[PDB]
RNA sequence: AGGGGAUCGAAGAUGAUCAGAUACCGUCGUAGUCUUAACCAUAAACUAUGCCGACUAGGGAUCGGGUGGUGUUUUUUUAAUGACCCACUCGGCACCUUACGAGAAAUCAAAGUCUUUGGGUUCUGGGGGGAGUAUGGUCGCAAGGCUGAAACUUAAAGGAAUUG
RNA sequence: GGUCGGAUUUCCAACGGGGCCUUUCCUUCUGGCUAACCUUGAGUCCUUGUGGCUCUUGGCGAACCAGGACUUUUACUUUGAAAAAAUUAGAGUGUUCAAAGCAGGCGUAUUGCUCGAAUAUAUUAGCAUGGAAUAAUAGAAUAGGACG
RNA sequence: AGGAUAGUGGCCUACCAUGGUUUCAACGGGUAACGGGGAAUAAGGGUUCGAUUCCGGAGAGGGAGCCUGAGAAACGGCUACC
């Protein structure tokens, strides 16, 4: 009978077996444990805001060789410290320190990208202005 | 097969195709019935009566020569036992093993075998209570089980 | 219930608004009210010619039978005038196209016109709330033989 | 062989097969009338007895049980059926 | 132990048919097996079959015409409504034009097309094509 | 915890070797090895293959039981019995050939009768680590056993085979 | 094919339901049914047929109403019903198209006429109903059995 | 049995009995749970969602209590406490 029960009256066994074994799945385990709300820098949200604590030069993983130009950010809603990559040629000059920054994940649902070790967030906006707009000169940071 | 072993032996009787038999038996049904009754008077179980009738006499199947089966005949004539034959022989074996165990405490596969026999006793007794041969709440309680089989 | 302490409580037990006249001595000394609960349920002779009161009886009491008629298996006769029945049913789970055994425990009032043992199959009829949990009266019992005729001592 | 009469097998094939495994199962055993050294009373003996079958005149033995067919007691004669 | 005599019978026919045998023995021959074989016979999937009468449960010798691709059992015998017969035929049968899903109905054991034109439904026994 | 403690022998000693050798090698040597009365409950406890049932191919050997040969053999010359031979049969430990069929392959008569997917039923797994860790519970004198995560980290880890 | 390859029909065939007979329950007693009239006093006025008859020889008054010497239980399946509207699928309709909406359309616009606003699905449970294969269950064994 | 209620009912009271649920998962814990009609995706089976246009329920900072009234334990009513 290749394992599983097949009786017309074995619905309880099959549904309980499925319940037990769905805990082996990553997504089901995370959702039912509420780990995004509980143990995650963003409390389950797509974006967050924080204050730049300091600029960092992160040495990329081998076989690459580069300084990846991240910032330490303290999130406003949590107080948790995160490291966020600052994406583009330059654009670390736009970030400075004590500026508010809008962070996002990068796309790997956690799981630090590429050759950047331990960095799982990227700066999208700084001082309410898009890094893309600052990098392409479409807009300027409000000095005062 | 072998509810309490890994054996798979087949080894049974192949009773004939004929339900009326065997054309050389000149004896009467009531004569066989009275021979059954006197064996039951002598304290023989239906299995033993059927063996004796088949060997000593030409009784191939008592239910064929007579109208019905041997335990039914004995129950009709008031010769039924208090507990069925197979249950009695299982209790007898459990008692014999237990009295071996009380003098041989290290005999652990005797202890293992006693568990098997008592598991067989409880399954049989459960059946007999369901078909209402044993009274309900009949129980093999294993301490005064020597009373009902000796 | 002609005997066994009908008047076993601090108040006199009687059928309300049924009057036994001390003057006119008809040769029964007891006017016993009764009804047929309806729906084809025969009033037990035990109710007719008994002497119990049971205001919660569907044949001699004030209650009435209306609503669901259910069948069950008596699993407990330990309370006074109340039994618990077990109603088993198969519940269908669509995803597996299969059923699972499920049961409910129903507390049912039982009239002293009825004798019920654990194992009897009983027909119960909905009435108004009798107790915190009870919403049914026994209207029928189905204990005919009991398979206990061949489980006695043998000579 | 891929084509054969399963309903009408040869008697040699059936005789070769196990008793439980023929087309209709049946016993390979038989019954015997046995005449004892002493008297000419007819007693019927099963082939695979299991009983040390005795008679009235020679009230000791006619057959000795074995693991299979019983062996007659070296002084008797017998006829099948 | 033996749990479905029909599953054992249909397995024996399948394993005989796949190896090219013209005949097969079946034990122990229930009447559901008989009706199932009769539904296969009326659609030409087997030939003539014989019930051997031993005094216990009988046996069957089935003659095979080489036209059976697959006969199978569906265990457990699922309850089938009128409107989910077609999903069983879609899951089980190679094409919509040929092949039969065998049901047991209070109207009797029958194929799904006879079930469609009698407008009756029940449990599924198996399939044949 | 008693008894026993010949032997070999975690520990330890010692002689060597070597850069070192607290290892392999040599000689001793406590515990242990044995037993009784209790514990423990774990092994690559392996066929790494759950159990019950059915069916699908050929062969010879073998163990146990049985059945049948105007078959050998010793014992009185041969009766019998034993042993052996032959032919069957049930059950068992296996083996050989082939690949029907299966498999990624190695290989497999089951690991076959699976996308032509359903005989019954129990257990277990869901990338690699973290980790059989932490915590709680429970068992145990203890050693430990059973139950047993997560945070975090990672693009492989792995299987079988091919060429070098 | 007598309407320039399209009704009709025991020529029938193939499906599907029901009743009856072959040893064949369809329980039941009260009373109004008065048989597709078991049994054709009076009558076969159609040029021959086995497709169309009148007050009937007390006429099994068994062709439905409301009460049992009346109730084995259950699963399953069929049909029906119920499952608010919106929504879903979907019928109709030139919102200029479409998403939509439930509108609209036609005159003789001289005195108003008219089509719509369907249908299906809606799962389990409960309700009514047909079926009686499948799978359980119960029955007469110290007869405390049925028939009467 | 009485009281209370619009009325049934341990709703409450007096007396009495020892019951009631549960491995067919009681009791407890969690819920980033109001429930449903529904929504997204989807060959079929499924998976996830539904605070939110309709239906039902609950609440008006948190509790409790009450007046008027057919109807509220009402909060654009009152009373008290926090
Ligand atoms: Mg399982
Ligand atoms: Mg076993
Ligand atoms: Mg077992
Ligand atoms: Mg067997
Ligand atoms: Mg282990
Ligand atoms: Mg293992
Ligand atoms: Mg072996
Ligand atoms: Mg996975
Ligand atoms: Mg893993
Ligand atoms: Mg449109
Ligand atoms: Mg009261
Ligand atoms: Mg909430
Ligand atoms: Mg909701
Ligand atoms: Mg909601
Ligand atoms: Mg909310
Ligand atoms: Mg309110
Ligand atoms: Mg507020
Ligand atoms: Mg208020
Ligand atoms: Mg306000
Ligand atoms: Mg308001």
């Amino acid at each position: 009978g290749k394992g599983k029960p097949r009786g017309l009256n074995s619905a309880r066994k099959l549904r309980v077996h499925r319940r037990n074994n769905r805990w082996a799945e990553n997504n089901y385990k995370k959702r039912l444990l509420g780990t995004a709300f509980k143990s995650s820098p963003f409390g389950g949200s797509s974006h967050a805001k924080g204050i730049v604590l300091e600029k960092l030069g992160i040495e990329s993983k081998q076989p690459n060789s580069a300084i990846r130009k991240c910032v330490r950010v303290q999130l406003i809603k949590n107080g948790k410290k995160v490291t966020a990559f600052v994406p583009n040629d330059g654009c670390l000059n736009f970030v400075d320190e004590n500026d508010e920054v809008l962070l996002a994940g990068f796309g790997r649902k956690g799981k630090a990208k590429g050759d950047i070790p331990g960095v799982r967030f990227k700066v999208v906006k700084v001082s309410g202005v898009s890094l893309l707009a600052l990098w392409k000169e479409k807009k300027e940071k409000p000095r005062s | 097969g072998r509810m309490h072993s890994a054996g798979k032996g087949i080894s049974s009787s192949a009773i004939p195709y004929s339900r009326n038999a065997p054309a050389w038996f000149k004896l009467s049904s009531e004569s066989v019935i009275e021979q059954i009754v006197k064996y039951a008077r002598k304290g023989l179980t239906p299995s033993q009566i059927g063996v004796l009738l088949r060997d000593a006499h030409g009784v191939t199947q008592a239910r064929v020569i007579t109208g019905n089966k041997i335990m039914r005949i004995l129950k009709s004539n008031g010769l039924a036992p208090e507990i069925p034959e197979d249950l009695y022989y299982l209790i007898k074996k459990a008692v014999s093993v237990r009295k071996h165990l009380e003098r041989n405490r290290k005999d652990k596969d005797a202890k293992f075998r006693l568990i098997l026999i008592e598991s067989r006793i409880h399954r049989l007794a459960r059946y007999y209570r369901t078909v209402a041969v044993l009274p309900p709440n009949w129980k093999y309680e294993s301490a005064t089980a020597s009373a009902l089989v000796n | 219930s002609t005997e066994l302490t009908v008047q076993s409580e601090r108040a006199f037990q009687k059928q309300p608004h049924i009057f036994n006249n001390p003057k006119v001595k008809t040769s029964k000394r007891t006017k016993r009210w009764y009804k047929n609960a309806g729906l084809g349920f025969k009033t037990p002779k035990t109710a007719i010619e008994g002497s119990y009161i049971d205001k919660k009886c569907p044949f001699t009491g004030l209650v009435s039978i209306r609503g669901k008629i259910l069948t069950g298996t008596v699993v407990s006769t330990k309370m006074h005038r109340t039994i618990v029945i077990r109603r088993a049913y198969l519940h269908y789970i669509p995803k597996y196209n299969r059923y699972e055994k499920r049961h409910k425990n129903v507390p049912v009032h039982v009239s002293p016109a009825f004798r019920v043992q654990v194992g009897d199959i009983v027909t119960v009829g909905q009435c108004r709330p009798i107790s915190k949990t009870v919403r049914f009266n026994v209207v029928k019992v189905s204990a005919a033989a009991g398979k206990a005729n061949k489980q006695f001592a043998k000579f | 062989v891929l084509v054969q009469d399963l309903l009408h097998p040869t008697a040699a094939s059936e005789a070769r097969k196990h008793k439980l495994k023929t087309l209709v199962q049946g016993p390979r055993s038989y019954f015997l009338d046995v005449k004892c050294p002493g008297c000419l009373n007819i007693t019927t003996v099963f082939s695979h007895a299991q009983t040390a079958v005795t008679c009235e005149s020679c009230s000791t033995i006619l057959c000795t049980p074995t693991g299979g067919k019983a062996k007659l007691s070296e002084g008797t004669s017998f006829r099948r059926k | 132990t033996r749990s479905s005599v029909l599953a054992d019978a249909l397995n024996a026919i399948n394993n005989a048919e796949k190896t090219g045998k013209r005949q097969v023995l079946i034990r122990p021959s229930s009447k559901v097996i008989i009706k199932f074989l009769q539904v296969m016979q009326k659609h030409g999937y087997i030939g003539e079959f014989e019930y051997i009468d031993d005094h216990r449960s009988g046996k069957i010798v089935v003659q095979l015409n080489g036209r059976l691709n697959k006969c199978g059992v569906i265990s457990p015998r699922f309850n089938v409504k009128i409107g989910d017969i077609e999903k069983w035929t879609a899951n089980l049968l190679p094409a919509r034009q040929f092949g039969y899903v065998i049901l047991t109905t209070s109207a009797g054991i029958m194929d799904h097309e006879e079930a469609r034109r009698k407008h009756v439904s029940g449990k599924i026994l198996g399939f044949v094509y």
